[PDB]
């Protein structure tokens, strides 16, 4: 089957490894000039973006930085060991190591300088690592930028192993396997006190998919019902068919000349038909999958055992038409002509079964008493090991209940069916007798039903949720007759090993559920909190349904896939990525004003500004802020197209600053600045009604311009009427770009902690259930 | 007062209606009603204080809900039920009577014992039924 | 001067839906005493269907509004409302595909749709216009003629 | 607009009409695709409008 191989080929979570400290910055050189612009001989480092590939725009910014919180989370370890980063810092003293490589280059870039002070060269041959074996720490020297250090340390200190022993390996297994006297656990290996595992993330459902998503629940309630049945044991030594039908005929005393009831009564008895029924009941169970009931009224044998089947089943697992359709053909052929009462006449829609009516009217009161039961037979909800399960009756879970039925049923045998033909009432007390004959057997399979769902049940990680589902499980009454005519003695328990692969299974569905819904609600936060407005969030959602890889997307319509997000949108954001999130948005600004493609506005005023003095420029048209300035927001000009203010602004020479993320051309020439050039690039946007083709220029004077003696030759400081909003780089200071990261100095990880387990189970025929009595007991 | 009222009510007609033999339906719905209650009061801790000579009680409600399974109730079920009841009366009794030895001068009329506060709260609206008295 | 035909504000801005949202949801939490439980089952989800699409409902009844302001914005002849002789056939099921197939792409009128539109409305009343004073013109001459 | 064949599907599947016993199975979803939305639209709009 597809669907099984959908949901067992399903990792537990790739683990992420870190082979590289995170960088957004890159210590870089530069020529530095003096007050007056001329170049000094001397070089100095700066920081700058390692991709310097910032957009246009300020709403293409947040996308960028969107885009930059997906990568951070890519590249966000679940566990780091910084020796493997360590390499050989070629300067030091002691030949000690430093972390990453690109510290190493750059240490050995620094030092290698003619320009490097020595007291840099000092503190670089002081580099080196110290090794804490007592405590199995490490810590490294390497080189950050500031925002990469924070994001790096983030990483160390926010590792997702934790540490493993043979005490939680064995308390993974779920309480209720440990606590059963049937399985047998064993270990062979002393893990080590540096074994670490990752724990997987089993939280209930935050997005109660049981509600309201009737289509999604009803494929999750597929797959878990396919599953179900992979791990259902197969019935053993079931009754020979040929033999019990031997038997069975026998008991009837078929009559070849006349046409009889009682001949159908064979139909369908064979053992695939039982074993399809134990694997249907027990695994609709499992998945609360609703199961509908297929029967012909013309078996009354069909009856009998749907009788037995309302019996140990509670009702709410059915389908409302087919339980009633098969309580109605029970009450009208085997009840009420039993106890000469008129024909139910069952209105369909009635709110009462046709069981409740009959409790009503049944005067006879194991009859009644068994019509009762049936009628209120249900699962107890029960939150075990944090799991909601379905529980079944206590009396069900002995088999208790067959004595209940057995006794209305002996009830029934005894009366007279005064308004029928005899031959009517030895058809019914022949079936009666059929599945009388087998009262221990029966007794014997309610408490094996009972004993594997609840053993299966022990596995299951995610909430039971009953709730009705959109389609079925078509169920044969033939098949429960065959369950009930075939089960032997033979007492099958699920394999240990089987336990533990659907436990495995279930663990990685769930794990993998939590893990697309935490990247959901963090992609979604993010972009409402970037203001990410002209984003249609359904390609996100549509995502996390397809590496749900249980669901066909093609299959979902765009309405649900909002009525998801909108799920989604409410949920808080899992902690890693919330706190890498929130450095994000501290640190945006910054990552942005660091960009030399792209400055953060202009400012046009109409009086003569000095240019500013700064040593990796000389002199520069640069404002360091908009004070004193009326700004036109350039992202909502582009949005509302609405030119108006700007026009007038620039028609009447009206001082302003245009504020967005904009391209801006470098140019070192005086004369260029002497012509004024800077104030004739806005003229376009009046023409055209247009700002996304804006440059602004920024001018560059300094000794490397060509006509540079202008400058030097009249005392003059270079002025202009526009400047560029726009940040200066950060100097690169070694020694404060320097750090210790602290780490584990080694440690294994396991992935499959049950691998460790080797399980058995005791002999079947001793096994025993919740009540210390063998399951089964039948000679 | 209602839930208190309605508390007392509940267990009035449980002790009354919960009779061995009887149709499970003459009492199907005080049944509902019951574990209704159960199900409200379930995970509540309450203290009845010490003003005066009164003993401060603490009460802790875990309790299984009645069943349904019986057609005539039999005295096992009697006998599970008396059990749950005679808890609640007692809580009941001493509730009443912690409310009954406090006055204030500003709202005299407002709840004044904690445990009547906190079943004014709205999460024991469920537990409100006929208010015949 | 134009007489129009105007939308209460609650269609206008979508917000009725909410509440034809909840009249459905009740009606979905109903048991409908009587009814074969197959077909109850049916109509609920049905009623479901259409609830669960209360955002793109919304949106789609605020375009329709939006829509039908701008493009009456147009018209210059007043918009009287008279119970006509024929009428224009709308299926049940095309209003089924509209609500259940609506997304979230926005549409307006283009200005040079409203322009045309508003220029045809222009042009058809000044011709009505002008036809009347002809009519009306060479009727008076004929009587003042004693054209008998 | 929504694709015709998933909502279509959406819509069967929620509704179970082949469960049913209604003696028009296929006609319940006939008439549900972009062109009859797309004409709604317009009739209606155009009606409000006329």
């Amino acid at each position: 089957e597809s669907i099984l191989k959908k949901l067992e080929d399903i990792k537990p979570e790739q683990v992420k490894k870190q082979t590289k400290l995170f960088r957004i910055f890159e210590p870089r050189q530069l020529p530095v000039y003096r007050a007056n612009g001329e170049k000094e001989l001397r070089n100095r480092w700066y920081w700058k973006l390692k991709r310097d590939t910032l957009p246009d725009g300020d709403y293409d910014v947040r996308e960028y930085f969107l885009n930059l919180y997906d990568q951070v989370l890519t590249e966000m370890p679940d566990y780091l060991l910084l020796k493997d980063m360590a390499v050989e810092n070629k300067n030091s003293r002691d030949a000690g190591k430093v972390v990453d490589s690109e510290t190493a280059a750059i240490c050995d870039a620094i030092f290698q300088d003619e320009e490097t002070e020595g007291v840099v060269r000092r503190f670089i041959a002081e580099m080196r690592q110290r090794v804490q074996a007592d405590r199995n720490v490490v810590n490294y020297p390497s080189i950050l930028h500031p925002i990469d250090h924070a994001f790096n340390e983030y990483f160390l200190q926010h590792q997702l192993v934790e540490p493993l022993n043979n005490d939680i390996i064995f308390n993974y297994i779920p309480e209720r396997i440990r606590n059963d006297v049937n399985y047998i656990l064993n270990m062979d290996r002393n893990l080590p006190s540096t074994a670490r595992y990752i724990r997987p993330n089993l939280l209930q459902d935050r997005l109660n998919l049981h509600d309201n998503f009737e289509s999604l629940w009803d494929t999750i309630t597929t797959s878990n019902y396919i599953l179900a049945r992979s791990v259902v044991p197969d019935l053993k030594e079931l009754v020979s068919t040929e033999a019990q039908i031997q038997k069975m005929s026998q008991d009837l005393q078929l009559e070849a000349l006349t046409i009889q009831s009682e001949t159908q009564f064979l139909t369908g008895i064979n053992s695939q038909a039982a074993n399809d029924c134990f694997k249907t009941l027990i695994a609709a169970m499992l998945s609360q999958r609703t199961m509908s009931l297929d029967f012909v009224t013309t078996n009354y044998m069909s009856l009998i055992s749907g009788m037995w089947l309302l019996t140990v089943v509670p009702n709410d697992m059915f389908i409302r038409e087919s339980l009633v359709a098969c309580q109605l053909a029970i009450i009208n052929t085997i009840i009420y002509p039993a106890f000469g009462m008129q024909r139910m006449h069952y209105r369909n829609g009635d709110p009462q079964t046709p069981f409740q009516i009959a409790e009503q009217q049944i005067q006879n009161f194991q009859v009644a008493n068994w019509l009762h039961f049936v009628n209120n037979n249900q699962f107890r909800q029960v939150v075990i090991d944090g799991v909601l399960n379905q529980v079944l009756n206590d009396n069900i879970r002995n088999g208790h209940v067959v004595n209940q039925l057995m006794e209305a049923l002996m009830q029934l045998s005894r009366q007279q069916f005064p308004t029928m033909p005899v031959d009517y009432k030895r058809s019914i007390q022949r079936g009666i007798l059929l599945l009388s004959n087998r009262l221990g057997q029966l007794v014997d399979l309610t408490r094996l039903l009972a004993y594997n769902y609840e053993t299966l049940m022990a596995c299951i990680t995610m909430n039971m949720q009953h709730v009705q589902t959109l389609t079925t499980e078509k169920l044969q009454l033939t098949s429960v007759t065959s369950l009930c005519m075939l089960i032997g003695n033979a007492t099958v328990i699920p394999s240990p090993q089987t336990l533990f692969h659907y436990y495995n299974v279930n663990v990685n569905f769930h794990s993998n559920y939590n893990e697309r819904i935490n990247d959901a609600v963090a992609i979604i936060t993010a972009a409402n909190r970037l203001n990410l407005y002209q984003k249609k969030m359904k390609s996100i959602v549509e995502d996390f349904l397809k590496r749900l890889q249980i669901f066909d997307i093609s299959r979902v319509p765009d309405d649900q896939m909002y009525r998801l997000r909108d799920r989604l949108r409410l949920l808080p954001v899992e902690i890693r990525r919330l706190d890498i999130f929130n450095l994000i948005l501290m640190n945006m600004e910054q990552i942005e004003r660091a960009s030399d493609k792209i400055a953060q506005g202009v400012i046009i005023a109409y009086r003569d500004m000095q240019l500013e003095r700064d040593e990796m420029y000389g002199y520069v048209n640069i404002a360091r802020n908009l004070d004193g300035f009326q700004q036109i927001n350039l992202e909502e000009l582009m949005r509302t197209g609405d030119y108006a203010q700007i026009t007038n602004m620039l028609l009447n020479n009206q001082p302003v600053a245009l504020v967005g993320a904009l391209p801006f051309i470098t140019d070192s020439s005086v004369i260029s600045l002497v012509a004024k050039l800077d104030a004739t690039v806005f003229a376009q946007i009046v023409k055209l009604r247009k700002v996304d083709t804006l440059k602004p220029i920024l001018y560059k004077i300094n000794s490397d311009s060509n006509d540079f003696y202008l400058v030097a030759n009249y005392d003059w400081v270079p002025t202009s009427t526009t400047k560029v909003y726009k940040q200066i780089p950060q100097q690169f200071d070694f020694r404060a770009s320097m750090h210790m990261l602290t780490s584990n100095l080694t440690f294994t990880v396991y992935s499959d902690l049950l691998a460790f387990v080797s399980a058995d189970t005791v002999e079947p025929i001793n096994a025993v259930a919740f009540d210390n009595m063998r399951i089964m007991n039948e000679l | 007062m209602d839930v208190l009222y309605s508390l007392s009510k509940t267990l009035k007609d449980a002790r009354d209606k919960i009779v061995e033999g009887t149709l499970y339906s003459n009492v199907s719905d005080l049944i509902q009603q019951f574990n209704q209650m159960i199900i409200t009061m379930n995970g509540n801790e309450f203290q009845t204080g010490g003003i005066g000579n009164l003993p401060i009680r603490n009460w802790n409600f875990d309790f299984g809900l009645l069943g349904t399974t019986l057609l005539n109730l039999d005295a096992n079920y009697v006998e599970t039920a008396r059990n749950t009841i005679d808890y609640f009366v007692d809580f009941v009794d001493n509730v009443c009577m912690d409310e009954m030895v406090r006055e204030s001068q500003r709202n005299g009329i407002a709840p004044q014992s904690d445990s009547l506060r906190k079943l004014s709260g709205i999460k024991f609206k469920r537990i409100n039924f006929d208010n015949s008295s």
